[PDB]
RNA sequence: GUAGCGGCGAGCGAAACGGGAAGAGCCCAAACCAACGUUGGGGUUGUAGGACACUCUAGUUACAAAGGACGACAUUAGACGAAUCAUCUGGAAAGAUGAAUCAAAGAAGGUAAUAAUCCUGUAGUCGAAAAUGUUGUCUCUCUUGAGUGGAUCCUGAGUACGACGGAGCACGUGAAAUUCCGUCGGAAUCUGGGAGGACCAUCUCCUAAGGCUAAAUACUCUCUAGUGACCGAUAGUGAACCAGUACCGUGAGGGAAAGGUGAAAAGCACCCCGGAAGGGGAGUGAAAUAGAACCUGAAACCGUGUGCU
RNA sequence: AAGCAGUAAAUGUGGAGCCGUAGCGAAAGCGAGUCUGAAUAGGGCGUUUAGUAUUUGGUCGUAGACCCGAAACCAGGUGAU
RNA sequence: GACAAUGGUAGGAGAGCGUUCUAAGGGCGUUGAAGCAUGAUCGUAAGGACAUGUGGAGCGCUUAGAAGUGAGAAUGCCGGUG
């Protein structure tokens, strides 16, 4: 019924509005406090620098440099490949299908935080000392 | 203005900057001579740059 | 007839998602078309009216300042739109609650398809008493509706729509709603 | 508009996981024969902004 | 708000990829061939094209060369268009109480008060002498398509590019590539020339120094048809009003104030005081303390009486 | 998200893209561990790893930014009655 | 129902009243609405009714929503009047 709407109980306020009486308790100053910088209108200082003592980010050096050719791989560890079933051809292409990845930036790289429990043979750009060892021994082979 | 005859020669707009790198503006005319060429009536003296003038030219 | 899904019509309505969804939708068809005018806006105003000091009147810049006579509004109303959007999983939720809320207060009726090949709207006023209809009804059916559209849109109260044109304001309006066979089995398959 | 960020704290620090800040370390460009063994030694490893500090600049670096 | 630029301070700030709206590409210089530096043919490119050699085979008048008679809508006046009567209160019915009737028509305004059925209209159909548009079917004017071919020719010159002084690219002269202007030097000719962020080598992509080109895009002094949780006379345009006008300055220029009688003038015939103005009655009206200084009529302020002091 | 469909309608379609599921280092890189180092010897930061979309309220940043007010500067014009 | 607490500036936090407009519902009015005037009325406050005069056609109530939402002062602006 339109005429009996209710909000849900804690989900909705009234706005506060400075400068209307002084019952409200933001009357005369409006909750700027005497005479200053701060309280005329124009805000204040900026938190960047503002002036008087020399500020933060110019009293320490830079650091490093920034590689373009820089390459990235998305992660699989080994608790999300044991979704899929024994005898399975997991493929880079199935990967972004199945839901587990959403983008490949450079490549997919098989991570071993974790235990497969499962039999099957993974496809991927790149691996891991602990997460080759993991999929062969319990059976299976890992191809680049 | 003055313009080159045979071509579009004429004077530009920059900037002259000292060594504090301070910014005045300036003016820069093209090398304009005054020769008499050959007209197909009577030959006129007419503003003609010096580069026009090379690689052979009639005067 | 009663032809019923028991799926998008048995759940129970929530609440905090159907009053979301009616707010969403009024604030939608509101065009501000709103304006006024500010100190740089008034025609006027650009010499200072007399000396800041050699007199015994107060220091005054422009007669457009927003304590003058004729000239100056501070905060006014501005050009804006009041629409907002919700995610898609709450939007079907608000549907299939004001659709099972019209189930829980019995006022759900299954007709057979019509049969109106000509506009009237004298016939069409006695099906609507033939079956009981309270005032204000919907009318709900599969597809476009020549002569039947035509038809039960000058009777105060009366409403006609489509399968896919249901809303959740247009819904919780009406006291009872009437949709037909077809129908009834297209908005069971959109819906959930 | 977008915000901008101030492009010279990002090129002197860089965010971890917990969500705070690594800094380097002051007073390493010249003068080392005026300092001790001990304490060139130290001031190699890096630390973190402080808890005041945090407070005035956390604006500064929100989308670093 | 990433790369990057920046007294690396304040601050400035991309592009490619990808996802969409829209989407036709063609003409000149030259080699060459008949004519008198000139007319016409010929000929236009990178998966290399043309000249030359051998047999031989749809107009897109918005670029592409450009003149005209050539039918259907559309704009500019309009014509029809359903359905209510009675009784109470009132100056007056559209209200209230009763029975009824229309609807592809219950938008809206008016009418002595609040109307689906009283009046202009609305839904829906119909209508153009004459002029101007938008779009066609024919006519008219243009007009032979492709492979093979480098012994020999052509493919844009004071141009490209360099130094010097400036400017412009997100990019402050910095290791500054890629584009422009002034001055002065100044190349090469398919084994050619340019680009891929100084520069060289290899490897890829592309052919500068001639010229045209519709659509998706930006805006509103206007015309026409409509909408608003926009204003309601100190508001809304400076201006609802005969306003850029009274008025103010030598001048450029600056600039206000002022809406409301009643449904209908039916705007007080006549009498009395008065030189007039203005009043007291009688009349008009539902109301005149609604009488044109005309709806309601607040406060400040100025008065006339009286109960206590 | 633009866009197309639909009353300028609240609504389906549209996965370019964004955040999170993994950090550490200036970087190559390695990966539940990575940097420093001759050496996990010791130490720094991670092994919290339930987030994410919309919205009410508080505050901050860029826009005149709670309102009124200079002495001044620059640009194009009007004036020797 | 027992105990304890309740002076307050800058400032923090919480709960409420009133004005205009929109939506749905349900009502009032030429047997006299809004406004204006007076009264010895009802609430913890901001504030809410009723009756009687004037007025001559509109306006409350309930639940949500959106704000040009509250005035005693700025040598404040305009009008009227001492």
């Amino acid at each position: 019924k339109l005429h009996e709407l209710k909000p849900a109980e804690g989900s909705r306020k009234e706005r506060n509005r400075v400068g209307r009486g002084v019952a409200t308790g933001n009357g005369k100053t409006s909750g700027r406090g005497h005479k200053g910088q701060k309280a005329r209108s124009g805000g204040g200082v900026r938190p960047g620098f503002e002036g008087g003592q020399l500020p933060l980010f110019r009293r320490l050096p830079k650091r490093g440099f920034t590689n373009i050719n820089r390459k990235e791989y998305a992660i699989v560890n080994l608790d999300q490949l044991n979704k899929f079933e024994d005898g399975t051809e997991v493929t880079p292409a199935l990967l972004v299908e199945s839901g587990v990845v959403k983008n490949e930036k450079s490549g997919i790289k098989i991570l071993g935080n974790g235990s497969l429990d499962k039999k099957l043979t993974v496809k991927a750009h790149k691996f891991s000392a602990s997460a080759a060892e993991a999929i062969d021994a319990k059976g299976g082979a890992h191809e680049v | 203005g003055k313009q080159c005859f045979v071509t579009g020669r004429k004077a530009s707009t920059g900037n002259r900057r000292s060594h504090a790198l301070n910014s005045t503006k300036r003016r820069w005319n093209a090398n304009l001579q005054k020769v008499r060429i050959l007209v197909d009536g009577k030959p006129k003296k007419v503003w003609v740059s010096a580069r026009a003038l090379k690689s052979g030219k009639v005067t | 007839s009663i032809e019923l899904s028991d799926a998008v019509f048995g759940i129970e309505p929530n609440n905090s998602v159907l009053f979301e969804a009616i707010n969403l939708q009024r604030a939608s068809l509101r065009q501000g078309t709103h304006a006024v005018k500010n100190r740089s806006a008034v025609s006027g105003g650009g010499r200072k009216p007399w000396k800041q000091k050699g007199t015994g009147r107060a220091r005054q810049g422009t007669i457009r300042a927003p304590q003058w006579r004729g000239g100056g509004i501070v905060f006014g109303p501005t050009p804006r739109s009041y629409a907002y959007k919700m995610p898609k999983k709450m939007r079907r939720l608000a549907l299939r609650s004001a659709l099972s809320f019209k189930v829980q207060e019995n006022g759900l009726t299954v007709v057979d398809a019509f049969n109106f090949e000509a506009p009237k709207t004298k016939e069409f006023k006695n099906v609507l008493s033939t079956l009981e209809q309270p005032k204000k009804v919907l009318v709900v059916t599969e597809n476009e509706d020549v002569n039947v559209e035509l038809s039960a849109r000058n009777i105060p109260g009366v409403q006609v729509t489509t399968a896919q044109g249901l809303n959740v304001l247009d819904i919780t309006n009406a006291d009872s709603l009437v949709i037909t066979e077809a129908a009834a089995k297209k908005v069971e398959e959109v819906l959930g | 508009p977008k915000m901008k960020t101030h492009r010279g704290a990002a090129k002197r620090v860089k965010r971890t996981a917990s969500g705070q800040l690594k800094r380097s370390r002051a007073f390493t460009s010249h003068l080392f024969a005026n300092k001790s063994t001990k304490q060139k030694r130290q001031l190699r490893k890096a630390r973190l902004v402080s808890k005041s500090d945090m407070k005035r600049v956390k604006q500064l670096l929100a989308y670093k």
